[PDB]
């Protein structure tokens, strides 16, 4: 992760420092305009999502190792409670 | 509903407000010296002194922001 | 240069790195097109088996960076003045922990693949299942760990 | 402070406050609070232990953005 | 009282009922409204068509049929349900009444 | 972080590796890490065969 | 006649579901003919040991003749059910925990050891103020629009991820956390912590100019690390050394 948004920081930002005023003022609005999509959208969201999932089950296998004697059994009380359906 | 709002003008809006901070850090970061941004063999030098481009920068933003609140207020 | 450290020493780093990440790559590329396609099945004809049945494509991701971490990890002890003894061994320990790890990438999704139809009919199954996937990226495990110690040989001694 | 007395002192506080809190807290979800806050901020504690950089065999890495700010 | 269980694990006492028929149905409010429990029927080696309730939800069946029929014609022209107004107040949270 | 032997002169061990010196070498740990090691490293490695 | 009907029919289709259901309820039951007795078995909370007998006094006095209709229980060895409740504020949390499976009765259940645990190893997986900052800023517009939000319905998995609020303002603190432990802004620094390394005022535009530890900020890893690919191997170690040390 770091070496990506690195990357992308450089490729992008330094880009951007390139001295134009005139025009090149409207390079880099669209520069950025690319740089926020992509480093949030695409340098977080799979990122991330595939990442917790790694955290999870190292607890699982680490500790129901040692908690998980077994598997109990559900409950969930019921009662009356609301439906609806249609057709 | 002056102008309709749905045609994701909350994209315009946010993409518009995050536009500006950056522009104040970056010309903060121009005008002084951090040896990380202005100051380096390989830097490209103009000086220390290029925030008139961002400052500039900021205004476009801003009008499509303040454009958007102006239809999206009303949803709070 | 010198037969210590000639032009064609450098070459070693500038390759020897990049063959583990390739074999675990490939690895755990071929042990997703095994078990992944399993859920296409199960999952239309009971979705309520969602979660247990992932475990051994994170197991082959597990496995994947077997190979990243030790090229990393010798991409320092490279350069265009090293030594040819110091490549030897950065290209031996990079080939034996990729090829381990491909190894287990082919054994762990070969019986992901069947252990997603297995646990279908028996939610309860993965008891066994897990037991013995286990195994594969624990060899993949014992494939990377004397890379360290080549490593370790190979950031001290020169020459 | 920075040296080896720093962690071994320090270590003091976390447990005065966790059996503080271990005895009150929030009569609402009273144990949640007794069993969670003290790993809560154990965390904080042991994860900040190592990042105290001091007394350090290694070089540092040498700059190569120098321009004379 | 309050026990974490998730810190430990829990159990639910089971009891013993000798309950007289007498207060059959007219009780079903009993565990109607807040019942907030589980059962371990005993009714077993016998199916619907050979126990008794089946009769009656024969006859019930068809009043939800006939109400699935009509919710298609009521949608089908113009008009729209104001849903459940007993659904925002008489479900409203947990109550004995 | 406990001593340094750069700071102080002392002969080192690798920045991670200390292992094997455990394993197949009984009781020797030929890095220079702590004078009981030499003695302890072998209590270490024998109280887990049993 | 539909718009005298449609005000009705659906409290009418309410009723049917709601006395169909309890009929069945009663048909989980037994009777017999000889002796007017009724059976039926449920399991109730062991610290609700008493209190739904006084609950059962909210049906008697008018309802039944001073009616328990039993409350003397016989016990069997029947292994009585756990239950786990996720004290109505981390829903997500335990639901993630204990979908992957259950335990047995009167053991330690670890629905808590998650909420604390796993969120800060995500978080470190990219540690960066600006991520943290906007994922955690997208939770927080989740968690205060979702009084009106929570009755409408999102995308299939969009529903889920509304459902997650705790979990995500839960991960993102750490991440804020670990990224200032970390002092990168998208791996950018910003320290003015500067606690002494050998930096020659005189330097080739070029020459390796090295440093050497004349100084250690307590907390250290400051922008001063921020050089050669020596930076690299130093953080890259130390991070190893750290993985090691929590796992």
């Amino acid at each position: 992760h770091a070496q990506l948004s690195s990357v992308l920081w450089t490729m992008t930002i330094q880009i951007a420092f390139g001295f134009r005023g005139f025009v090149g003022v409207f390079m880099t609005v669209a520069l950025f305009a690319m740089w926020f999509a992509l480093t949030c959208a695409v340098l977080v969201l799979m990122e991330g999502t595939s990442a917790m999932l790694h955290s999870l089950r190292l607890h699982w296998v680490e500790s129901m190792s040692k908690f998980f004697v077994g598997e109990g059994l559900p409950y969930e009380p019921f009662a009356f409670e609301y439906k609806d359906m249609e057709v | 509903r002056p102008v309709v709002s749905t045609g994701k003008a909350w994209c315009c809006t946010v993409l518009s407000a995050f536009g500006v901070v950056i522009l104040s850090v970056i010309a903060h970061l121009f005008n002084t010296n951090h040896e990380s941004f202005v100051g380096s063999i390989n830097d490209p030098e103009d000086g220390p002194a290029v925030a008139h481009t961002v400052y500039l920068a900021a205004l476009v933003y801003l009008v499509f922001f303040v454009f958007c609140g102006f239809q999206v207020y009303l949803a709070r | 240069m010198t037969e210590l450290c000639p032009v064609y020493a450098p070459f070693f780093g500038a390759i020897g790195c990049a063959s583990a990440i390739i074999f675990t790559s490939l690895g755990a590329a071929y042990g997703t097109a095994k078990s992944g396609v399993g859920i296409c099945a199960t999952c239309v004809l009971r979705p309520d088996l969602l979660f247990k049945n992932i475990v051994p494509v994170i197991m082959a991701g597990i496995i994947a960076i077997y190979g990243l971490v030790v090229s990393v990890l010798v991409c320092y002890s490279l350069g265009q003045k090293q030594a040819l003894y110091t490549g030897f061994i950065q290209l031996g320990a990079g080939l034996s922990v990729g090829l381990s790890g491909l190894a287990a990438g082919f054994a762990i999704g070969i019986v992901g693949d069947a252990g997603v139809r297995g646990s279908s009919q028996q939610p309860r199954l993965f008891v066994g299942m897990i037991l013995i996937l286990i195994f594969a990226e624990v060899l993949g495990l014992y494939g990377l760990i004397v890379a360290l110690l080549l490593n370790s040989r190979a950031t001290q001694d020169v020459v | 402070m920075s040296s080896f007395y720093t962690v071994v002192g320090v270590f003091i506080v976390v447990s005065a406050m966790s059996v503080l809190f271990w005895i009150m807290a929030p009569k609402n979800n009273q144990a949640v609070w007794r069993s969670t806050v003290i790993l809560t901020l154990a965390m904080m504690f042991l994860m900040w232990a190592i990042t105290f950089l001091c007394q350090l065999h290694p070089l540092v890495a040498p700059r190569r953005s120098d321009l004379r700010p | 009282e309050k026990e974490e269980a998730i810190f430990r694990s829990a159990e639910m006492a089971l009891v013993q009922f000798y309950i007289p028929q007498e207060i059959s149905r007219d009780s079903a409010y009993t565990l109607g409204q807040l019942g907030l429990v589980q059962f371990r029927d005993l009714n077993s080696k016998v199916r619907a068509f050979q126990r008794t309730f089946v009769n009656e939800i024969r006859r019930l069946d068809n009043v939800e049929r006939q109400y699935r029929y009509f919710y298609s014609l009521l949608k089908k022209h113009d008009i729209k349900l104001y849903e459940g107004d007993t659904d925002k107040y008489l479900d409203g949270s947990g109550e004995l009444y | 972080w406990a001593v340094d032997w750069v700071k102080d002169g002392k002969p080192a061990p690798g920045l991670l590796n200390m292992l094997i010196n455990m394993f197949l070498s009984p009781g020797t740990i030929d890095d220079e890490l702590y004078p009981h090691q030499a003695k302890v490293q072998v209590f270490l490695l024998l109280m887990a065969l049993v | 006649e539909l718009y005298a009907i449609a005000k009705e029919l659906d409290s009418w289709f309410q009723d049917v579901t709601r006395e169909k259901a309890i009929f069945e309820i009663l048909n989980k039951s037994n009777y017999d003919t000889n002796r007017k007795i009724l059976i039926a078995e449920g399991w109730i909370p062991r610290d609700e040991l008493a209190t739904l007998q006084a609950r059962l006094g909210e049906m008697i006095a008018r309802l039944g003749i001073d009616v328990p209709s039993i409350i003397q229980v016989l016990d069997t060895n029947h292994t009585p059910p756990t239950f786990h409740r996720t004290n109505k504020f981390t829903a997500g949390f335990q639901s993630i925990c204990d979908c992957y499976g259950i335990a047995q009765y009167r053991e330690i259940n670890a629905g808590l050891p998650t909420i604390v645990t796993f969120p800060f190893m995500f978080a470190i997986m990219f540690g960066d103020m600006g991520h943290g900052f906007l994922m955690t800023l997208a939770a927080l517009s989740l968690v205060l629009n979702e009084k009106k939000i929570n009755k409408m319905k999102r995308g299939e998995i969009f529903d889920m991820a509304f459902t997650g609020r705790y979990i995500i303002l839960l991960m993102g603190v750490f991440s804020m956390y670990t990224g200032f432990l970390y002092n990168d802004i998208f791996s950018k620094t910003m320290t003015i912590f500067k606690s002494g390394w050998k930096w020659p005022d005189h330097w080739k535009k070029g020459e390796s100019i090295t440093a050497t530890s004349v100084g250690t900020y307590p907390i250290g890893l400051d922008w001063a690390w921020h050089g050669t690919e020596n930076a690299l191997l130093f953080s890259n170690s130390y991070k190893m050394k750290l993985s090691i040390l929590m796992g």
